[PDB]
């Protein structure tokens, strides 16, 4: 289990515990996977993608039953194999992230770029640049949000743990099944209760008893 | 969609208190203002107390001083504490949650069922 990130990502000046990552509470390192929409024309290949979130093209590729240079049609989630490993007591996939165009802040880069896949928190806890003194050619150290399964998952069977952005329409209920487990486990996963909220476009831990499917 | 759940109410004596509460569930993008609206007999429904994600309250004003409004991010529910009540409090009280489903888009008014608020004369 971990806690739901729950909307502290929205806010660059909330500190939840959340935002600063996943927290180490299982093992060093593991294999885990992160979700992504194919965006038009800078993120829609398997290079593109791994570019961006530090996987690799046929990583990307088997995981998605495609070929290492295909284009992804705009808005496909794809699933990205990712090494997840303890860093400072969180849990996360390390990438790297040059600067496009000055404008782009802290903010724009976790919630639009990386698609909330890290937070303006964890950015800015990892990166010495002040949020007014960003400009196009600076690197950023990105965070990405993963987590391993904890000795209880492991123990049920659960093998890696998925980073899902959930998008409008979706619910618990359906995200469990198209990954085949039960509604329960996902709301445990992510310390959620029957009667919680969950909102789109925030990321969701999945535990997965298989490699995810292939197609979302 | 979301759902509402509010609890709490019930027959007070004059002079006594109630702590009403409401909880949230399901999907949405955002939740933003949560708030406690009243509509006793004969009445308009009438805002009784509001509060922001970032806690800004806004309190009607026969119930400033007596009533207190908090919220919950972490579990998303809403309370109002109602202390030294009166028979003019006397109304059904609803909890009203306002929505986002997308980003800059529409909010949507989101209504409990209410729950019968009776205070008996001194
Ligand atoms: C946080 O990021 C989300 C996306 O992760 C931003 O919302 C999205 O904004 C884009 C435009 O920036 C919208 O997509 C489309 O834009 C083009 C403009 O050329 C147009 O073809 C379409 O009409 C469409 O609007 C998109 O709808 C919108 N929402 C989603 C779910 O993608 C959001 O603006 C960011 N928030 C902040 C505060 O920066
Ligand atoms: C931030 O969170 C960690 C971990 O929080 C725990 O695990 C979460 C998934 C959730 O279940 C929380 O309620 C848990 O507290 C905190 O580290 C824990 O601290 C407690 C109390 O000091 C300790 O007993 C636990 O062993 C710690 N757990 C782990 C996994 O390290 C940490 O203190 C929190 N930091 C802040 C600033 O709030
Ligand atoms: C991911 O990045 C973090 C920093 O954000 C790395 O953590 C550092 O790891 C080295 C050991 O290799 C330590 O000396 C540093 O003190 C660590 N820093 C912190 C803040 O803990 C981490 O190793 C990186 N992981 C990978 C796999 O690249």
């Amino acid at each position: 289990q971990q806690e739901y990130l729950n909307n502290n990502q929205l806010d660059c000046d909330n500190t939840h515990n959340s935002t600063y990552g996943n927290v180490c509470n299982s093992v060093t390192s593991c294999q885990s996977y992160l979700t992504f929409k194919s965006s038009s024309p800078e993120y829609n290949t398997p290079s593109s993608i791994s570019y961006l979130l530090n996987s690799t093209p046929s990583l990307v590729a088997k995981s998605n039953n495609i070929t290492d240079v295909t284009p992804i049609i705009t808005d496909t989630m794809v699933t990205v194999p990712v090494t997840c490993s303890c860093s400072g007591g969180r849990y996360q996939h390390n990438a790297t992230y040059n600067l496009k165009k000055t404008g782009e802040t802290y903010f724009s880069i976790a919630n639009n770029t990386y698609q909330s896949l890290t937070t303006c928190q964890a950015l800015m806890a990892q990166n010495p640049y002040d949020a007014k003194n960003l400009f196009a050619g600076d690197d950023l150290h990105v965070p990405l949000r993963c987590a391993c399964p904890t000795k209880k998952q492991s123990d049920a069977g659960f093998k890696y743990l998925l980073t899902y952005l959930v998008s409008q329409g979706e619910s618990p209920d359906s995200i469990a099944e198209i990954f085949g487990v039960d509604t329960q486990s996902v709301l445990d996963a992510n310390e959620l209760d029957s009667k919680s909220v969950v909102f789109y476009f925030t990321p969701l831990l999945v535990p997965l008893k298989t490699e995810p499917p292939a197609r979302l | 969609q979301l759902q509402l759940v509010e609890s709490g109410g019930g027959l007070v004596q004059a002079g006594g208190s109630l702590r009403l509460s409401c909880a949230t569930s399901g999907t949405t993008f955002r939740l933003n203002t949560m708030g406690w609206y009243r509509q006793a007999p004969g009445k308009q429904r009438e805002l009784v107390a509001t509060i922001s994600r970032d806690f800004k309250t806004n309190y009607a004003d026969s119930v400033k001083g007596r009533f207190t409004i908090s919220r919950d991010n972490a579990k998303h529910t809403v309370d109002l504490q109602m202390n030294s009540l009166t028979p003019e409090d006397t109304a059904v009280y609803y909890c009203l949650v306002r929505d986002q489903r997308e980003w800059y888009g529409p909010e949507y008014d989101n209504w409990g069922r209410g729950t019968q608020v009776t205070v008996s004369s001194h």
